[PDB]
RNA sequence: ACCUCGAUGUCGACUCAUCUCAUCCUCGAGCUGAAGCAGGUUCGAAGGGUUCGGCUGUUCGCCGAUUAAAGAGAUACGUGAGUUGGGUUCAAACCGUCGUGAGACAGGUUGGUCCCUAUCUAUUGUGCCCGUAGGAAGAUUGAAGAGUGUUGCUUCUAGUACGAGAGGACCGAAGCGAGGACACCUCUUAUGCUCCAGUUGUAGCGCCAGCUGCACCGCUGGGUAGUAACGUGUCUAUUAGAUAAACGCUGAAAGCAUCUAAGUGUGAAACUAUCUCAAAGAUUAAUCUUCCCAUUUCGCAAGAAAGUAAGAGCCGUCAAAGACGAUGACGUUGAUAGGUUACAGGUGUAAGCAUAGUGAUAUGUUGAGCUGAGUAAUACUAAUUGCUCGAGGACU
RNA sequence: AGCGAAAUUCCUAGUCGGGUAAAUUCCGUCCCGCUUGAAUGGUGUAACCAUCUCUUGACUGUCUCGGCUAUAGACUCGGUG
RNA sequence: CAAGGAACUCUGCAAAUUAACCCCGUAAGUUAGCGAGAAGGGGUGCUUAUGUAAAAGUAAGCCGCAGUGAAGAACGAGGGG
């Protein structure tokens, strides 16, 4: 019959979150994780920068790294995934909004926030 | 993807340096290694005061791989080294000091050894 | 086959969109190939859209498909669709150029389509 | 690859059966009198009422 | 009978968060209460069957004889009509809607035909193997291998019924089953099932009811964002 | 030496397999010098599949680690008008030997050219014509069919039994995987040539700036839709019958005994239906429903001119389609496509301007500007105010 | 004499060693040389070989493991053929 | 083109890597020529100044993910015959 292709937004919208911080290349932020196991529910701590922001719905997703015993994971997140907190403490100066690079470059990986 | 003749590394103290796949544990050419899969490896070097030398042949488990894999919570986590813990026969890992992150795909089969002497769990 | 004519590369598109672009506005019409028409006519009002808001950047922009023809030249051709032709459908949305075909050739039978514009 | 034995002239008639064409569309031009063809242009040269084209 | 059967269009795919911390891949379906028009008895008419009608349109459009025959049954004019084997669940001149039918925890039957594609390869139908390039590979190298059997009068000189060989994939009815239901949306009435569906974007899809596994109902459950600051 | 020397390309391997059981296995049963456990023999069962390497040109052969399992074999020791060649198998030769001599080695070694544009048949799809006894439109069942049924690990049942101690279950359930088959691009990627940002050299657009041409799409970093995967999602069941090897109940001939001679049972992933898809050219041309029409006047004894108003075809717009045809949707009674606008997304802070800064540069304008294909409105434009075939229910 | 299972071996996949996960080819060594063997030369030899062979460092689409992008084809149309 | 780096193969065929400038550094062998550009290194943009004749050199700042940014540029090592 009669097509939208918006209709999956308002189907979405059962899953949705109501603070939405805002990220584009450069966000120092700390991500935490409610890691459910049979009792005590653990809150990670998880710390980086994000990389490039990708969404088109309940399909955004950004990038995470973390440096520990020399080793470097990085992760991707789900904005709108349920048993996560993010809080924010640095906004960074980046000049693309796509980068990707500090999958190579070495120790000093840092950047300068935005003055 | 990672599978064998792949020389890589090793996240134990164990007197080793370089460390080689022979062969992936599975039926039907299984060919492939996925994190937590219990595998078999060959030292390929080794410092001369370890407790391994060159040319034994051991059965190690993969903590870390370059590509990773999705987690069945919904999230995918990349590493950026590959390397294994070996495994003494039983339970008990070879080694006694577990350094660097590991797999969390690995808890529910054992092994928790590693994780209680592990320095962190991801 | 192997080592030949550079064939029908997408450079050799830009090339073509541009130059019968250039061609129909100079003149206003233009008996062409089908398909070829088919897939300017897009490229011909997105520049006549977008020439119709009369900015120093949107002239810029619209030099850049643009080289000279035998009658005038890029300054005063655009100069002329400025005066006459922006002005002429400024408000009507949309619709801004019509083409029709026409007979096969006699050759090859290839398709001609004529396309011009007007109200 | 390369025949074996001849091909025969039925074999040629039933192959070329299915390589014929058939006929074309056709239509009037109310203005310019003229039986052309149906959605082309007319010897006029108005396709519909609208002739751009030169008349010569 | 017991397993019922429903028309939809699948309109897109999504993934919804689910109980126990897995992400599941869901799909939605535009789903009418489709119109009933015709039955048919396991005993009188030989079989039973349910002849089905969507996607009703503006009489205009519609054939003479079709909307004839609906004039005649007195229902509205569609342009789709199908069938489903077996389902007797209902009467006559009744509109089904799948939330009252189906269940929000059965495990359902999907098929759909499936996307068209063309002339297909062996390799890519078969899933055969590509040969290599170096040693000297000659300009065929990607093929569908071998096809033959036997040389020699007396051995088979014959090519085989249903041999490997490539043709065309796609648009046929596929299989695929232990489907869950999530989501109702009744406003704009649509039907979230997890997984995905085959064929290409826009297809009619029946939602059919497993046979393995038809009397199992178990719940999955939503989440709720609760932060605020 | 019988086809065959006026040609049967003469070892494999690579991919591709097909077929029999003179079973590799999981399957079932019988028997034991079968405590359990691990076994060994035999029968039936071929439904499924059955590794990666090292040497050697490789078969065979052995070695290393697996794996429930590394089968037996054949199909010109399978397969080049699918690939190519490691050498026997043209010379060029080299080494050892034989021979006075050229030469010779199923002696070894080095390098050593592989043609074919499918005519028939058969195969996968695909169409036109006609057909099935008025035509069209739908919906159909299905005789014959096709694909397909692999299981591993862990835990508990339970250290219960067996057993003496060690050792240590079968019946079942659950969970976790391997391989394969079935789709998708929502997570993940990879490509992504009319997309975005940057950047160099040069030629230019009269100078600067800003853009274009070539330099692999010049390059770099990405990315729309899309395409696939190494990614997700699904699956390997389960039921009933006939059963096979088998064990029987009852019970005779053969008074006891006896699974058989009467009746009758349970019993294998083998078999059949059930699992999934096509399927009326199945001429045995099958079923149901609906619509359209059935129309003065005759023969070589008769249905001759309006030939539907049903529809189909011609043509166009296109694409959930597409080698082309066909397929699917739409043609002023239309949003079918194109266009505009709007949105999403992506790139990323456009140009221009002011200031700091003599200078690269930075800040504000700014999440600005731009965007090929995504999404919806919108007749603004193109699909025309068109043409052809096509309506008498025959017969007993 | 030198050297040697090597372009030299038939019994051989000869003994063992060296590296190699695992070595008929790779390196060394034993000497019984069916017949090595000295100007048909032989034993070693620096550079070098568009030379033969082996191990190893980086490197990857040869392979697991395929898919894409545009062309020139094929394909369709028109023309000779 | 993700990911391994030789697992296909008789051979790393091909493919891939390196690439030029300047200045570091370069074993053994040995006939003292070489090896050798051995190997193994670093870096090359713009602006200003120091700058000589241009060019190198240097100082300071700045842009960018990376700057012979594009193209034109030996991949080696060991050992055996």
């Amino acid at each position: 019959k009669i097509n939208k292709q918006a209709l999956i937004d308002l189907v979405e919208q059962k899953q949705l979150k109501a603070y939405v911080p805002e990220f584009s290349a450069g966000d120092e932020v700390n991500v935490a994780i409610k890691l459910k196991e049979k009792e005590k529910v653990r809150i990670q701590n998880f710390t980086g920068t994000v990389l490039r922001r990708r969404g088109k719905g309940i399909s955004e997703t950004f990038i995470v790294r973390k440096t520990t015993d020399g080793i470097p994971i990085e992760k991707n997140f789900q904005i709108h995934n349920p048993n996560i907190s993010i809080e924010l403490k640095r906004r960074g100066k980046v000049r693309r909004a796509y980068i990707s690079y500090m999958r190579e470059r070495s120790g000093k990986a840092a950047k300068i926030k935005e003055r | 993807m990672v599978s064998f003749m792949t020389r890589l590394n090793v996240a134990d103290n164990t007197g080793a340096k370089q460390v080689g796949i022979i062969k992936v544990l599975g039926s039907t050419r299984k060919r492939y290694a996925f994190l937590g899969d219990v595998v078999v490896v060959s030292v390929k070097d080794a410092i001369p005061s370890g407790m391994v030398k060159k040319g034994q042949v051991l059965r190690a488990v993969i903590v870390r791989t370059k590509k990773g894999q999705q987690r069945k919570d919904g999230t995918h986590l990349k590493f950026d080294d590959n390397a294994c813990v070996l495994i003494k026969e039983d339970k008990s890992p070879r080694g006694t000091r577990i350094f660097g992150p590991v797999a969390r795909e690995l808890r529910e089969r054992g092994y928790n050894k590693i994780l209680s002497l592990a320095v962190e769990v991801v | 086959s192997y080592i030949n004519k550079p064939g029908k590369t997408s450079a050799w598109r830009v090339m073509t969109v541009r130059q019968q672009v250039s061609a129909v506005l100079a003149y206003g019409k233009i008996e062409t190939t089908l398909k070829k028409a088919k897939n300017t006519q897009k490229r011909l009002d997105k520049l006549i859209t977008l020439a119709k808001v009369d900015n120093f950047n949107n002239r810029r922009q619209v030099k850049k498909w643009l080289l000279n023809t035998n009658l005038f030249d890029v300054d005063q051709l655009m100069d002329h669709l400025f005066s006459k032709v922006a002005p002429k459908y400024e408000k009507t949305p949309g619709g801004y150029s019509r083409v029709l075909k026409l007979g096969p050739r006699r050759g090859d039978a290839t398709e001609m389509a004529i396309l011009q514009l007007t109200d | 690859a390369v025949q074996q034995r001849r091909s025969s002239k039925h074999r040629r008639d039933k192959r070329r059966s299915h390589d014929a064409l058939t006929a074309q569309a056709l239509s009037v031009c109310q203005k310019c009198g003229k039986k052309k063809l149906f959605h082309r242009v007319c010897s006029c040269g108005m396709y519909g009422d609208l002739r751009v084209k030169k008349a010569y | 009978m017991e397993i019922r059967g429903i028309f939809g269009v699948k309109v897109g795919m999504s993934q919804v968060f689910t109980t126990n911390n897995e992400r599941l891949p869901i799909t939605v379906i535009y789903c009418e209460p489709n119109q009933v028009a015709g039955v048919k008895t396991e005993a009188k008419d030989k079989y039973s069957a349910t002849l089905l009608s969507f996607d009703t349109v503006e009489n205009k459009k519609l054939n003479k004889p079709q909307q004839g025959f609906f004039e005649k049954n007195n229902l509205k004019p569609t342009k789709h009509l199908q069938e489903i084997r077996n389902m007797t669940g209902f009467e006559m001149g009744q509109q089904i809607t799948p939330q009252n039918l189906f269940q929000v925890g059965e495990y359902v039957d999907v098929s759909a035909i499936s996307k068209g594609r063309g002339f297909t390869g062996a390799i890519k139908r078969w899933n055969f193997k590509i040969g290599p390039l170096g040693h000297g590979a000659g300009y065929p190298h990607r093929f569908q291998g071998s096809v033959q059997a036997g040389r020699g009068g007396a051995s088979a000189q014959r090519v085989f019924k249903g041999k490997k060989m490539s043709g065309h994939y796609g648009h046929e009815k596929v299989t695929v089953q232990n489907l869950r239901i999530v989501g109702f949306d009744e406003a704009n009435m649509l039907v979230l099932v997890s997984g995905a569906i085959a064929g290409p974007e826009g297809g009619v899809v029946l939602i059919r009811t497993a046979k393995k596994k038809p009397g199992v109902v178990k719940p999955i459950e939503l989440a709720v964002q609760t932060e605020k600051a």
